[PDB]
């Protein structure tokens, strides 16, 4: 499976006026572990972040297509982009390629720039989009995360909450997958600012 | 200012120190070259097209000279002004109707065709390389909500829906005759359609016609089909207003 | 796209769009080239000096690649086309033969591409003349020059630019065997050459030595006095 | 001036380059079509400008179709192209909708391809004018004709080139809605005969072809012997 | 083919002056006025409207773009229609992409846009027209002219066509501020009154509105009753 | 005058300078002469010579085993439409494996050439050329101008002092019908001749000479293979 | 149609480009626009011409445009014509970006655009734009940098400049009060001031009737901000108190 | 103005004839055809004594068995020799012999009246060439030369000039020749016509010369070999 020759997963979560995104860290060719800091998650705003797991080459891919996008659009604009409009640039750019895709389903989290209203959303590789008001995974280990989410989330968490959670929620999804891990990467979006942590994690 | 003229703006669209396009001015006098009037107006229940026919010389097969043609089986249209831009002016409505038909499975309004020919005609105003057509369309049918219509347009690409109009030589004669008389009409409708328009023909040229030297088409709210009168059935309102 | 006729013949075989070109180098500040034995030199009047000006980007002395550079006078736009048109160009060349270009053949293929566009609709001539200068694989010097017509030759020394008649009649007379015989005499020589039309000499002369293998070395002003007091002081005696 | 270009109207409406085609159409000799009972006739006066020429050289009637001909004045260069246009126009209408196209709609076709070539400062309009003519039982005989402008009539009897109004003024002598071809194409000739200046220009061949009941609703050319007689009666009326 | 060379050019002193003669144009064109109010924006114009033979609602001046944005224009009628065209196509292209309706401002950056094209483009004249733009978005009004040049201006109100040199005076010695939409409207009326000649009635005046509901023309009968007053 | 300098624009008389121009290109040229018999199409051509010691531009050219040219004009405009036709040739046998019959070659050389005539910036083909040919109606001689239209002939001359040449042939085209070949290229010689100043000869330097017919290939004939023809000019 | 065709892209007899030459006095006439560069900054300063008093003010300036993160320009000239080509700096700036990532040095993002401008003189028998810039920045390569280009094509770097209305009187100005290596953001600012009172001699001059942008370095960080009015005001107050100890 | 495939009334295109008259501001350069080979001389035409000689190349070769002189707009000839170049080499790749003089001399020519800017590529030829060509070489004919000018037109000549001063040389030329002349005699006559013709004082540097024989290939004389033929005239 294409989806597979890389490995990975990426997911993000609401709380309360927060959101939480987090990633692995391992970048391998199938068996092969070749580093173990390989970046998932990238800023799209101050407080707007997109993740994306799939095929590696296509993850650097749409990041930069989009953020060359997004620079024009926020240059043109007034503005920093609400994260309902990324999420429908993202779906452009991906249905663009309907018929060659981007091997890539990504998660965007983030604050409304003017509201600080949380939203998280993922997208198939064609550019589907689906919003929700809990989690959304994505990845090699997506039955793992889903196991781990429905039964752990709870409205309206506070920051700290939110962590553990998400935290726990990758963690144990990704050691029941032989090609996900080799750490894990999560940021906390609040209003007033952004919390990056490393977990100690498996590294097998 | 006052008929100022630098460059080339009196040979091609660009514009004159007023802000004038004198290659469109000339398109509307290209449309009098021809000699000839149309007259057209609206009713609660009809509206009809009338123009002048005339055959000079003997030797024409008099059914091929007209004016009048069907775009669609509901729309009608009479042209005045240069022959051959009419006509190629003809197959481009046509065109258009047909392929409204064809995406969008209901027939072209009789505004949108106007619009839509009006639009094209534009561009021969903005773009240097070709002239406009030297002559102005006149289209009749019957909208399902607004009843009968009306509508011109012209080599500038105006357009507009109209209680009654004209177009050619006697133009502006025919427009004064039209307004007199519906401002004397309640509810400023014309009631006597074809009346009107015959009698709107016949004073401005001064003639008082024979069946054979004008034209008629209709379309009714009953009979929305596009249909030309016969010389009997045009003879048969001649001899009803000779009448009174 | 447009395709008009820009440059044609007029009565008694004149391209007009090209004399015209010609008249734009003529007007271009001065430029001047000498081949030495194992150096060439590049050396160039002004432009406008302005103390407000940030030299670093003006300057009229440009590498096309390793060993070869070039000097141009004309339009300095027109200019910057060719000269990113030949660096292109001097990368294919290793990419396909693995040699560096021959000055000759960077040379023919910048007056190609000037004859080029004085025979293809929709565009006029480039306004400038070039003086180009390296050294070949086997340690040859070189020093050529293109002009708007496409036309090429090798020179010993030259000008082009404003002033070039008279600069040209004193390089015939001051270019000898003695004069070339050392580095230092031949960038004295060039200094020479410009001093004559150099406007507030100078104070405005830009300058630049290539040397057998050894890369394009543009002077510094510092540099640049210190070969004009040893020159201007042995013109007393 | 104002007379330059066919993208350009003069100031009082005129597009003066088809104005001065159709003069190229008036200094041409003259050429005729009658329409009547059974068919359709043409009769063309063909100036012979060498004796050096072949008979039937410079041809200015053509089959367009195999029911349909073509009868033409002006410059002959652009007459020829036209009738490339109406056979290829023939062909095509054939190959799509797969039965003979009707003369009026292959006329109308042609003069929009006319028309075409009077709007833009690209290309110049055609120094041309042509009749058309055919016959076949469901819709009978058609003669049209077209002109610079791309305007196309349909007549009982038509004229074009210098001597037209002489021409048109003894057509309209023959009631020709009662007349066959076999006695029209005498009445051609007579024509011919009458309008050519002999003083003028002093050699010409009498052209001939008709498309009829008689020809099966085939265009073809006047069999000799009868174009032969028909010369002899027009030599002989004129006395 | 299609010409390719611009018909527009510098003349010596500078001057583009195709892009003058198209003012030229848009001065003599019909009156058009637009006023931002606090809560709303409104455009009105005057129809040039000769003979009791017109049928008035046929075709309109005061046009929508979106459900939020609407124009008016002085100048040329057919060449307004094509830049209507393009609007619309605009804000549907943005719609497309970006799953939010198109900020005015950017709306008339793109059609301001299309009008810089044909003053430089080959074988084309400039537009003869000058085009009001009105908007809500980011819970605010907007009003904006685009000229034939293609540059835009935001205005608080202005007039264009026949007049407006005194239809500016007129508003500049009546604006606030802090006006209500319904007495800009009133305000609107009265600057065309300033130029008018006929008598107005509903008929030859026309009318659009713009606030938070969104972008829409006054009927027949709203006008009617603002021009009892006047 | 505002009329003269696009092949675009009618003058008022209803003519196309730009087309009268290019035939002037045709009249210019050195003479040339094509005539037939029954069985026999020959081309006779003047040859000029730039200096003393240039040999003499070719006049005639091979189309096909069945087809060649003589030309008059603007020489590399004659190259080109030689090379249409050969090619139009050659599609023929190619297609049907029979000779292109000539009066369809010389229809689409026709059609070929009115197409510039009426296209802004393009021009006519300054050339006219006299075409020899023989197929299943037989001996052919046509001929071609920048006008676009063409002519079944007889027999033919244009180029520099043609009129003289026609003349000529005018005077005894009534033999033409009933000669044998030798008589026939008699006959084109001496018209030919009708074109020289006085003082001047018909040579084995400047004649060239083109023969085909039913027994007989497309063949030219120059320099020493002239000499058969131009004795017992008797 | 040749009879039609202006010629746009040909020489003169004298070897001259006449659009360009009338380009350049479209820009004369518009708005003064100078740049300057300080050890710790660079600025732009431009005279309005949106001053009508029924204006509305929407966008945070007139004619300063942000180009990229690290890179800043304004304009004088055609505003529709500098509309297109700011657009497509922007887009340059985003393709390298793309293509290298890191940001466009300042004077290759210049020579691309110039590169267009030239273009438009040579071929295509189009109009030239009319439109000279200032480009302030910074990049890791030179630091802070100012540059100014014009309708020909051609660019330079500059420690200060002006381009548009009384360009001349404001270039002296600049060449005599100008301290080659010892300004600061504060006195270029004083100095901007000085310079725009001088050539705005049509008339008193005011915060509504200028712009006024500066690029600094914060934290690692390119900042490019627009003043407000407030700030501006209180210059011209400065400059006028200053002017008050000109004689004792 | 008009545009440049405009006749005069004379039937001529007016830019081939000011391509023609352009033929008249070159050098001149002498061909002359024996049956022992031809050769092909040039007037260099130094400006300055600064200039590199040797970099004014106005006799090239074509092929190992055609030579080429041209004289006009030097530039203009450049495509037009490559040309001539590829379609010897194509000659050779397809057919596996050499190409004729003629044929060269043919395929070039075709080049020379397609300028034009309605038919054609986005940016093709605005203007026909401004030169003339002398192709000189051997092939199964024997020695053969051949003469090309802007008009397309081309022709084989006993002997030629063309440039500046070709009315003069052509008149020397038709006085010398004779058709049973010797290679030497010929490379003799056109340096003592040259010597006649040229402004300056005729040497081995200000001039080049070329021949071709059925010997032997192309071959341009050196300076010590043109000093040896100098030394008689
Ligand atoms: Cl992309
Ligand atoms: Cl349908
Ligand atoms: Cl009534
Ligand atoms: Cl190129
Ligand atoms: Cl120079
Ligand atoms: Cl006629
Ligand atoms: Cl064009
Ligand atoms: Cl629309
Ligand atoms: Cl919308
Ligand atoms: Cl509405
Ligand atoms: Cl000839
Ligand atoms: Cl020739
Ligand atoms: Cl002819
Ligand atoms: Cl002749
Ligand atoms: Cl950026
Ligand atoms: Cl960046
Ligand atoms: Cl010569
Ligand atoms: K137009
Ligand atoms: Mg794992
Ligand atoms: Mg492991």
């Amino acid at each position: 499976s294409i989806m597979s020759y890389n490995g990975g997963a990426v997911m993000a979560m609401k709380g309360k006026n927060c959101v939480a995104i987090a990633a692995d860290r391992r970048f391998g060719i199938q068996a092969q572990m070749v580093t173990t800091d390989f970046q998932k998650i990238f800023p799209m705003g101050d407080r707007l972040y997109i993740g994306l797991a799939g095929l590696a080459t296509d993850v650097q891919t749409v990041a930069q297509r989009l953020k060359f996008r997004l620079n024009l659009y926020e240059l043109k604009e007034g503005r920093q982009i609400k994260p309902y409009t990324l999420m429908s640039m993202v779906a452009n750019l991906l249905y663009e390629k309907r018929f060659g895709p981007y091997y890539t389903e990504p998660v965007i989290a983030g604050l409304d720039p003017k509201t600080f209203k949380p939203f998280i959303c993922s997208l198939d590789l064609i550019g589907c989009p689906m919003v929700t008001d809990d989690f959304v995974v994505s990845g090699t280990c997506a039955e793992q995360m889903y196991g781990m989410c429905e039964s752990l989330w709870e409205p309206n968490m506070d920051p700290d909450h939110l962590f553990e959670t998400i935290s726990q929620a990758m963690l144990n999804a990704v050691d029941r997958d032989a090609v996900s891990g080799m750490g894990v990467i999560v940021h906390i979006i609040e209003k007033d600012k952004i919390t990056t942590r490393t977990l100690k994690a498996r590294m097998d | 200012s006052r008929g100022s003229s630098a460059g080339f703006d009196r040979h091609i669209t660009i514009f004159s120190p007023e802000g004038r396009l004198y290659q469109v001015e000339y398109a509307f006098k290209a449309i009098n070259q021809g000699g000839l009037t149309s007259v057209a107006v609206r009713g609660k229940d009809c509206a009809v097209i009338v123009t002048q026919k005339k055959v000079p010389d003997k030797l024409l097969d008099s059914s091929t000279v007209t004016h009048l043609f069907k775009i669609t089986e509901n729309i009608g249209c009479v042209m005045t002004g240069m022959t051959a831009d009419s006509r190629s002016q003809v197959q481009r409505a046509r065109y258009e109707a047909a392929n409204w038909k064809y995406k969008y499975g209901y027939e072209i309004p009789v505004d949108m065709l106007c619009k839509r020919i009006a639009d094209i005609s534009q561009v021969y105003t903005q773009n240097a390389e070709m002239r406009p057509l030297g002559c102005c369309m006149i289209l009749i049918g019957i909208d399902e909500e607004q009843g009968p219509q009306v509508y011109k347009c012209d080599p500038a690409g105006y357009y507009c829906g109209f209680k009654a109009t004209a177009a050619g030589v006697k133009q502006t004669e025919s427009t004064s005759f039209l307004e007199k008389k519906v401002k004397k009409k309640f509810d400023w409708t014309f009631e006597q359609t074809v009346e009107t328009a015959i009698t709107c023909l016949s004073t401005v040229l001064s003639i008082d016609f024979k069946p054979s030297e004008i034209e008629v088409g209709v379309v009714t709210v009953e009979n929305p089909k596009f249909r030309i009168l016969t010389e009997a059935e045009i003879d048969a309102h001649l001899v009803a207003l000779a009448e009174r | 796209s447009y395709d008009r006729a820009i440059t044609v013949f007029s009565p008694d075989g004149h391209l007009f769009q090209v004399e015209y070109a010609q008249e734009a180098v003529k007007k271009g500040s001065t430029a001047v080239g000498v081949r030495g034995r194992d150096i060439v030199v590049l050396g160039v009047e002004k432009k406008s000096v302005a103390k407000l000006q940030d030299e670093r980007t003006v300057r009229k002395i440009c590498a096309l690649d390793d060993n070869v550079c070039m000097a141009f006078a004309g339009l300095t736009a027109d200019a910057r086309i060719v000269i990113n048109r030949a660096r292109v160009e001097c990368q294919s060349h290793r990419l396909t033969v693995e040699d560096p270009v021959t000055v000759e053949y960077i040379t023919r293929y910048i007056a190609s591409l000037k004859q080029r566009y004085t025979q293809s609709n929709g565009r006029r001539p480039f306004g400038i003349s070039a003086l180009i200068v390296g050294f070949d694989f086997d340690g040859t010097p070189r020093l050529y020059q293109t002009d708007p017509s496409g036309t090429y030759h090798a020179w010993k020394a030259n000008a082009i630019g404003r002033g070039a008649k008279s600069v040209r009649e004193f390089l015939e007379k001051n270019y000898t065997d003695e004069a070339i015989e050392t580095d230092d005499l031949t960038i004295k020589l060039v200094i020479k050459a410009l001093l004559e039309v150099v406007q507030s000499g100078g104070k405005n002369i830009e300058l630049a030595v290539m040397r057998r293998d050894q890369s394009l070395k543009i002077l510094n002003p510092e540099e640049i006095e210190k070969y004009v007091a040893e020159i201007e002081k042995e013109k007393e005696e | 001036g104002y007379d330059l270009s066919a993208s350009t109207f003069s100031p009082d409406g005129r597009v003066f380059q088809v104005e001065y085609a159709m003069k190229a159409v008036e200094n041409s000799s003259t050429a005729i079509g009658i329409r009547c009972k059974d068919g359709v006739v043409f009769g063309v006066e063909k100036l012979v400008l060498s004796k050096l020429y072949e008979e039937g050289s410079n041809k200015r009637l053509f089959n367009v179709d195999r029911h349909v001909g073509m009868a033409v004045a002006g410059l002959l260069a652009d007459a020829r192209s036209l009738a490339d246009i109406a056979r290829e126009e023939a062909s095509n209408f054939r190959s799509n909708f797969g039965y003979n196209i009707p003369l009026k709609h292959l006329a109308d076709r042609v003069a929009m391809y006319v028309h075409a070539y009077t709007l833009y400062s690209a290309v110049r309009p055609f120094g041309c004018s042509f009749m058309l003519g055919s016959y076949s039982v469901n819709d009978g005989a058609q003669l049209y004709m077209i002109d610079p402008s791309g305007v196309s009539y349909g007549y009982w009897g038509c004229a074009i080139g210098k001597a037209r109004q002489a021409a048109k003024t003894e057509i309209e002598k023959l009631q020709m809605k009662e007349m066959t071809c076999r006695d029209i194409v005498k009445e051609v000739a007579k024509i011919i005969y009458i309008v050519h200046d002999e003083v003028k220009d002093k050699a010409f061949e009498l052209e001939l072809s008709w498309v009829g009941e008689l020809t099966n609703g085939r265009h073809e050319i006047v069999p000799k012997d009868i174009r032969e007689e028909a010369e002899k009666y027009a030599k002989e009326s004129l006395k | 083919r299609g010409y390719s060379f611009s018909l527009t050019t510098f003349s010596p002193s500078g001057k583009l002056v195709q892009i003058e003669y198209a003012l030229a144009a848009v001065a003599g064109g019909a009156p058009s006025v637009g006023i931002k109010a606090a809560n709303g924006v409104v455009l009105a114009t005057e129809k040039k409207q000769k003979s009791i033979l017109y049928d008035e609602r046929s075709v309109h001046k005061v046009e929508p773009i979106t459900k939020h944005i609407g124009l008016v224009y002085s100048g040329m009628g057919p060449d307004y229609r094509v830049l209507v065209h393009r609007a619309r196509k605009l804000a549907q292209q943005y719609y497309l992409v970006y799953q939010e309706p198109i900020p005015t401002a950017q709306l008339v950056q793109r059609v301001a846009s299309v009008m810089q094209e044909y003053t430089q483009s080959g074988g084309v004249r400039p537009f003869g027209v000058s085009l009001l733009i009105c908007g809500w978005n980011e819970g605010r009004p907007y009003l904006f002219q685009s000229d034939p040049s293609g540059a835009y201006f935001a205005w608080k109100a202005t007039a264009m066509g026949k007049n407006y040199v005194n239809g500016k005076t007129f508003l500049e010695k009546r604006y606030n501020e802090d006006l209500e939409l319904e007495d800009a409207i009133h305000t609107a009326i009265l600057t065309l009154k300033e130029s008018f000649e006929g008598q107005m009635t509903e008929d030859n005046i026309e009318v659009g509105i713009c606030n938070e509901a969104g972008f829409r023309r006054l009927t027949p009968t709203e006008v009617k009753d603002y021009l009892a007053a006047i | 005058n505002q009329y003269d300098n696009d092949v675009t624009v009618w003058s008022p008389q209803g003519r196309i300078h730009q087309i009268e121009y290019a035939m002037e290109a045709v009249k210019q040229g050195s003479a040339t002469v094509g005539l037939k018999s029954k069985t026999h199409a020959v081309l006779v051509a003047l040859k000029r010579a730039q200096s003393e010691l240039a040999a003499h531009q070719k006049k005639i050219l091979h189309v096909d085993n069945h087809i060649g040219i003589s030309i008059a004009g603007l020489t590399a405009d004659a190259r080109l439409l030689c090379n249409f036709m050969r090619q139009e040739c050659l599609d023929s046998r190619f297609v049907f494996d029979r000779p292109l019959p000539v009066s369809r070659l010389v229809s689409l050389i026709g059609s070929k050439t009115q197409i510039p005539t009426q296209r802004y910036g393009r021009r006519p083909y300054g050339v006219g050329l006299l075409i020899a040919g023989y197929d299943d109606m037989g001996p052919h001689i046509f001929q071609t101008c920048p006008s676009a239209n063409y002519f079944d002939c007889r027999a033919m001359s244009i180029g520099a002092r043609s009129q003289s040449a026609r003349t000529y042939l005018e005077r005894h085209m009534s033999e033409f019908m009933e000669c044998n070949l030798n008589e026939l290229v008699k006959h084109g010689l001496r018209a030919l001749r009708e074109t020289l100043p006085a003082e001047q000869d018909l040579t084995t330097k400047n004649v060239s000479i083109g023969i085909v017919g039913k027994d007989l290939e497309f063949t030219i004939y120059d320099d020493d293979d002239v000499s058969p023809f131009l004795e017992g000019l008797e | 149609s040749r009879r039609y065709d202006s010629r746009t892209t040909i020489f003169s007899p004298e070897g001259r480009l006449y659009q360009v030459e009338y380009a350049m006095e479209a820009i004369g006439h518009a708005g003064t626009c100078l740049g300057i560069l300080a050890n710790d900054g660079v600025l732009l300063a431009a005279e309005r011409r949106n001053i009508h008093k029924l204006l509305d003010e929407v966008f945070f300036s007139e004619k300063i445009y942000k180009l990229n993160e690290d890179m800043a320009c304004s304009v004088a000239g055609i505003t529709s014509d500098a509309n297109v080509l700011t657009n497509e700096l922007r887009l340059i700036a985003q393709r390298y970006l793309l293509q290298y990532q890191e940001p466009i040095p300042c004077e290759q993002l210049v020579t691309a655009l110039c590169d267009i401008k030239q273009a438009y003189t040579q071929f295509g028998g189009k109009r030239p734009f009319g439109v000279s810039l200032l480009y302030i920045g910074w990049d890791k390569h030179y630091g802070f940098q100012l540059y100014q280009s014009d309708p020909s094509g051609n660019y330079g770097g500059w420690k200060a400049t002006c381009i548009g209305n009384n360009s001349a009187a404001a270039v002296s100005m600049l060449k005599q009060d100008y301290k080659e290596g010892e300004m600061t953001l504060k006195s270029a600012l004083a100095l901007a001031i000085k310079v725009l009172n001088k050539t705005m001699d049509v008339s008193k001059l005011s915060a509504e009737k200028v712009e006024i942008a500066t690029l600094t370095r914060e934290n690692g960080k390119t900042v490019i901000r627009v003043l407000k009015q407030k700030e501006v005001e209180q210059l011209i107050k400065k400059h006028e108190e200053e002017e008050a100890k000109a004689e004792r | 103005d008009r545009g440049v495939n405009t006749f005069s009334p004379e039937g001529r295109l007016f830019q081939v004839e000011y391509a023609i008259e352009a033929i008249k501001l070159g050098s001149t350069a002498i061909g002359i055809q024996t049956s022992e080979g031809v050769c092909l001389a040039v007037e260099k035409r130094i400006t300055s004594p600064l200039m590199e000689p040797s970099s004014i190349e106005k006799i090239v070769e074509i092929d190992a068995h055609i030579g080429c002189a041209m004289s006009g707009l030097i530039a203009d000839a450049k495509t037009l020799i490559d040309k001539a170049r590829v379609e010897t080499q194509n000659h050779w790749f397809t057919y596996n012999e050499t190409m004729t003089v003629e044929s060269v001399t043919q395929a070039v020519s075709n080049l020379a009246l397609q300028f034009g800017e309605e038919d054609a590529d986005p940016g093709a030829m605005s203007r026909p060439f401004g030169v003339a060509l002398l192709f000189g070489g051997v092939d199964e004919k024997g020695p053969q030369l051949f003469h090309m000018d802007p008009s397309g037109t081309f022709v084989q000549c006993d002997a030629r000039a063309i440039g500046s001063a070709s009315e003069g040389a052509q008149s020397s030329l038709q006085e010398v020749y004779h058709k049973s002349m010797t290679l030497k005699e010929a490379i003799k006559s056109s340096l003592i016509i040259l010597k006649q013709v040229m402004e300056e004082k005729l040497n081995a540097t200000n001039i080049e010369l070329a021949t071709v024989q059925p010997g032997q290939n192309f071959h341009m004389f050196t300076k010590e070999e043109l000093e040896e033929v100098i030394k008689d005239i």
